[PDB]
RNA sequence: UAUGUUCGUUA
RNA sequence: AAUAGAUCCGUAACUUCGGGAAAAGGAUUGGCUCUGAGGACAUUAAUGUUAACUCAGAACUGAAACGGACAAGGGGA
RNA sequence: CCGCCCGUCGCUCCUACCGAUUGAAAGAUAUGAUGAAUUGUUUGGACAAGAAAAAUUUUUUCUGGAAAAACCGUAAAUCCUAUCUUUUAAAGGAAGGAGAAGUCGUAACAAGGUUUCCGUAGGUGAACCUGCGGAAGGAUCAU
RNA sequence: AACCUGGUUGAUCUUGCCAGUAGUCAUAUGCUUGUCUCAAAGAUUAAGCCAUGCAAGUGAAAGUAUAUAUAUAUAUAUGUAGAAACUGCGAACGGCUCAUUAAAACAGUUAUAGUCUACUUGACAUUUAUAAGGAUAACUACGGAAAAGCUGUAGCUAAUACUUGCAUUAUCCUUUUGGAUAAGUAUUUGUUAGAAGGAAUUAUAACAAAGAAGUAACACGUAAAGUGUGUAUCAAUCGAGUUUCUGACCUAUCAGCUUUUGAUGUUAGGGUAUUGGCCUAACAUGGCUAUGACGGGUAACGGGGAAUUAGAGUUCGAUUCCGGAGAGGGAGCCUGAGAAAUAGCUACCACAUCUAAGGAAGGCAGCAGGCGCGUAAAUUACCCAAUUCUAAAGAAGAGAGGUAGUGACAAGAAAUAACAAUGCAAGGUUUGUAUUGGAAUGGUGGGAAUUUAAAACCUUCCCAGAGUAACAAUUGGAGGGCAAGUCUGGUGCCAGCAGCCGCGGUAAUUCCAGCUCCAAUAGCGUAUAUUAAAAUUGUUGCAGUUAAAACGCUCGUAGUUGAAUUUCAAAGAAUCAUUCUUUUUAAAAUCCGAUUUUGUUACUUUGAGUAAAUUAGAGUGUUCAAAGCAAACAGUUAAAGCAUUGUGUUUGAAUACUAUAGCAUGGAAUAACAAAAUUGAACAAGCU
């Protein structure tokens, strides 16, 4: 037969879950859920490769055994669990609550982040939907359906949503002043002004964003998620704080120690 | 199935197997060099060919170009870590000019010697 | 039983390898006659039913020029588009012309309009003659081998006088 | 401005 | 003795390119009930009256039989 | 030049060719015939449960339904015919090549003793000869 | 490293090939082999045939237990479990192989507004009830058969197996509040209205007909109400099927193919999950082709990639990853979300096993292993410890996978000594050089730490353990090419060597030997193939009077190529003497002296989107190296940072490449095409 596959070799795994060649011959195939795979990391790889937590798969099973850590404010027990392109995890024993971001080289690192700020969950939404009775349902990037969501979001915007109750507080638009971040290109991490929005019909529509330091990159309207006005970001962005600095004068602050 | 761990050849033989003017210069490095086979010389003017390579691609690509501008200082610091060139060479153009006498003395037992320890540099090896 | 095993585009043959695959699937026809209700249950892909009607004589039928629907019997099949074939043996079929029994919509007529929404139509002659010979003409709007249920609509204006003159400078 | 053939093989 | 009519298909070597050739060699054929195609004639784009047997296709039917008798090449190297 | 050298004819071996034998074999397609198994539909109808009565028995009915059969379809497989592809036998015929030293002549290289050579046609033991028309790569760059 | 050399001759210069030369993650084989790391391995021929054994199973709160065993306060209640079996899920993944296959598959690039999609995630539902029905497994008794993963009859019993079946909400208004009104999820048909997309017959809404399936008659327990299982629809996700554009080797001694038998298209329908000649009926005569159709060959699965590369190229890719296809050859089919499945079934063909002769059972191109085949390829090993998958999901399985065995396939590091004194030689008391004679050290054996699923190896530590360090290096050569003997014997045109030129008949530098020397070295030859050499396939980049090679000549279609012409300079800031950057100067539509768009493509520039492995390449002392993707930092026993008493901290896993095709984009040049007169415009006014 040729069903659904359902194993996933070390070296055709996406590249920044950074599966080490030598290191057996499989990678954890994500379970279907919120995130696509090649835009989502494993449990196993949140908590076996980046915080090394455990030491084996089987070490990671008796971590999700105990109702320890939650996704979105809610027990996960999956080991293979899209975590997502931007959410929160709360680790109860250690107390301690990260958010999933990329780092200017488009990895997913956990950034530590404070209780208050665990409360909110910004979700880029995909679609928007009336069903019947004519009521209006949001699809975000998580893939959750938000109902009755208010009439100005149109369908590039993002949401704060309340992770405990699952409901909208503001949500952001993307002018040409709306800071974004980009999501999986050549550029993906970095986070910048929008320069314009160059829009073609027919194909990708294609926008031009500006670096904090007036760098200009474009990239596919598909790969950006709106995280602020032009006031401020509304997370805490990662110790890079999404600027990617050339290659050629990184190394002056690797040498410089 | 296969391994995914690398191998690769580190030298090259020299084709032509009997020149004379090549295999008497060799013989003169291996014997004061004191190293075991000229398999040894070989590696080692395999790599200096690498280096020789990488340099002089270098200096095809003008000048403050990202590419040149960044390959050439890390060629260049590389080569002052192995110690090959001094403070008195500083450019590209003084990578080129390196030598298998220059490559030899980097070696262990050439060093010890140098240093004293053995007193003969068959007797460091 | 799809797709392969044709000439190409330019009338080569082509080789063949790829044995038939379970998707390409391709079931037998339901030639749906005309009498007692009965239909199967066919087991599509993804366990979606399928509803192949073997023999049905009554249906869903619209009056169109008032878009309504009731629910008359078939009486007899009397012309389609392709094949002669299939009228003569009396098989259902999504374009078949039928005969309908009038009687359902002229007691919705008395009832709603009196006497024999956005109403008042005005009718036309050439209808109301099949309805006073109590048998009307219609075309079937559904796939009954599909759905397994035969719907129609009657037939009127210009495309009834033509299904008229191609049953009947005529024999 | 008659005729006049041939020379075994190798080194 | 073997077919042998007709329809559809297929037809080699060789060749004076005309043939060979009905080469060789396959299939079908009744009855019944139908379907389609092929004309002539008059009226103010439109509607009636009327004629040949000729082809093609389909259902059904039978003790699988149908050029049913008559008539009627054996082919090939 | 006691140089070089050509061809027939003889002997041996090797390669390939033509070859009657309606040659042989193995595959592959195409048509035709027969056609297992089976989807679907119809015909069935072992029974297995209901509904009535008589106060262990019976009729009728409703589905559900197993054998088995038929018809369209999917169609393996075998056979006949045809074609093609590949390999291969063969009396005889006729090439080529290779043999250290065969017989016959002397064709070419000198004006090679008839200048050579081309196309074409005929003839002859062989190289070759002759006719017609060309070339100089000629033995003439020239009253 | 962008390289050449021997051979036609009496000698010469050419052409030209032969031979030499080097590499091959390229196979075989010969000889040889002390260490360690590293690791390809029945592809080539036979997708040939297979004995044996294993390779897919699954229950730790959560369907069903009076098989049964046990335990707590007193025949009770809680239990703890649980053989078997029913039910659920998985077995459609993985693993293997490369026969088929030549616009097919595959790759990049689209579409699905033409569809399906289990598990998982988010939303969330409509036309006896203090809880409904029979019937079955397991089990019990009686059996049949030589045999099989065979099963008959009778009797019981459950289940989240199978089947029935029990409030309510929304809207209108006087206007927190009162009355009134209405009740089908998908899907199908008819008549209509109409947040988004690029475009809707879209979402949705109204009317009229039908109408699935469901909305819990189910199980266990967390905060000082929860979970499991099941369920309608939508969405997401894991995917799939179709699909657009572009891209493939040789062959014309394959030139016309396709079209009754669907070939090309229209219309109608059937079928499908959906579009579609996919199939059927009618109709028309179309469709492809020298820009190579249709054929034939491939010792052809495609790609990522490999070898060789100065640059171009040429050759290879069965094989780690992706896509495809197959399970002896065909065909068919059930279950299922998903299979035309093959350690599923049905049949034929070919093989083949048992049989009591009646009948049964089969599919190693899974892991080992066997035969055969061949030049050509390992253990019938250990384990689920890692990687990861299935499950009723910690706890069980897994020949997936890992570990070791065999292993000169390749690859990396690297022993076979080093040192001091006299003799001898060179020389102005310096180097080489056979005697001695003490240090060093592995290889080896034994024990240990450690490693490991266990074991082994590696690493480290302690014992012995080297002088002919017998702990003894080989392979192939010595005429030239081409490094190295006119040394000694033997043979004597023999035997033999010799890639080529050649040597061999008594002086053999070439055979057979000894000595010596040379070369590479734990490696060195040989065969075949392939790359460079080969500018001897030539685009870069060959040759054609005579070396091979200008068609007898001209015309001529395809192809290739194609004259000139349309908008040109000046002024300023900045390195050193110059260069380098900025502005305008026609015309028509926007802005009340000033604000701004002005063919199409090729081409070129930038982007976007590009799986990894491999490659290039940044960083990093695996003791070096091949590697790998890690790691680094103070701590004979704590300061610091920060936390309001403790909490390690600092990092990396970059960039580039990913065709020629496709999307976006700056564009002045160079090229085409468009528009341009036996005539065609624009403006003003009047008229329609």
């Amino acid at each position: 037969g040729k069903g659904i596959k359902k194993h996933l070799k070390r070296v055709n795994a996406p590249s920044h879950w950074m599966l080490n060649k030598m290191g057996g011959q499989y990678a954890p195939k994500t379970s279907s859920g919120p995130h696509k795979l090649l835009e989502s990391i494993p449990l196993v790889i949140l908590l076996r490769n980046r915080l090394k937590y455990a030491l084996t798969f089987d070490e990671v099973k008796m971590i999700l055994i105990q109702k320890i850590v939650k996704v979105d404010n809610k027990v996960r027990t999956d080991c293979t669990f899209p975590v997502g392109l931007m959410d929160v995890i709360h680790i109860t024993k250690s107390n301690e609550y990260f958010r999933l971001l990329y780092d200017i080289k488009g990895r997913f690192v956990p950034h530590r982040i404070t209780n208050e700020e665990s409360k909110y969950k910004l979700c880029k939404v995909k679609k928007i939907l009336l069903r019947k009775g004519r009521l209006s349902i949001a699809v975000t990037h998580d893939g959750r359906s938000i109902p009755y969501i208010h009439p100005d979001v149109k369908v590039n915007d993002t949401v704060r949503l309340d992770l405990e109750t699952g409901k909208v507080l503001e949500h952001l638009k993307f002018q040409v002043g709306s800071l974004v971040m980009v999501t999986a290109g050549h550029s993906v991490g970095r986070v910048g002004v929008i320069s314009s929005i160059d829009k073609n019909m027919g194909t990708y529509d294609i926008i031009h964003v500006k670096d904090s330091r007036n760098k200009v990159f474009a990239t596919r309207l598909s790969n950006v998620f709106v995280i602020g006005d032009n006031t401020k970001p509304y997370i805490s962005l990662p110790r890079e704080k999404g600027i990617k600095l050339d290659i050629i004068e990184e190394r002056r602050n690797r040498l410089k120690a | 199935p296969k391994s995914y761990r690398n191998y690769s050849k580190t030298a090259r033989n020299p084709k032509r197997p009997f020149e004379k003017e090549r295999l008497d210069q060799e013989l003169k490095l291996i014997g004061e060099y004191g190293l075991k086979n000229k398999r040894e010389i070989w590696r080692v003017q395999y790599l200096l060919a690498k280096i020789r390579s990488a340099a002089r691609y270098l200096l095809t690509l003008d000048e403050k170009s990202s590419k040149r501008i960044f390959q050439g200082e890390a060629l260049l610091r590389r080569m002052v870590r192995q110690g090959l060139l001094g403070e008195n060479e500083e450019k590209l153009d003084y990578v080129l000019g390196l030598t298998l006498p220059k490559l030899l003395e980097r070696r262990l037992q050439t060093k010890v010697f140098k240093l004293g320890l053995a007193k003969s540099v068959h007797h460091a090896r | 039983r799809d797709g392969r095993h044709k000439l190409r585009l330019t009338g080569g043959k082509k080789k063949i390898h790829k044995k038939k695959r379970k998707y390409e699937l391709g079931r037998p026809p339901s030639n749906t006659k005309l009498g007692s209700r009965q239909v199967h249950v066919v087991r599509g892909r993804g366990r979606n039913y399928k509803y192949r009607a073997i023999k049905l004589d009554s249906g869903s039928f619209s009056w169109p020029t008032f878009g309504i629907s009731k629910n008359t019997r078939i009486i007899d099949v009397v012309y389609n588009a392709s094949n002669n074939e299939l009228v003569r043996t009396k098989t259902l079929v999504k374009n078949c012309i039928v005969v309908i029994d009038s009687h359902p919509f002229t007691t919705w007529y008395e009832n709603t309009f009196g006497t024999t929404i956005g109403k008042s139509k005005n009718i036309d002659p050439l209808l109301l003659e099949q309805f006073k010979q109590g048998r009307v003409l219609a075309c079937i709007s559904s796939r009954p081998g599909q759905c397994g249920k035969a719907d129609g609509y009657i037939i009127e204006g210009d495309e009834l006088l033509f299904y008229k003159r191609k049953m009947d400078k005529r024999n």
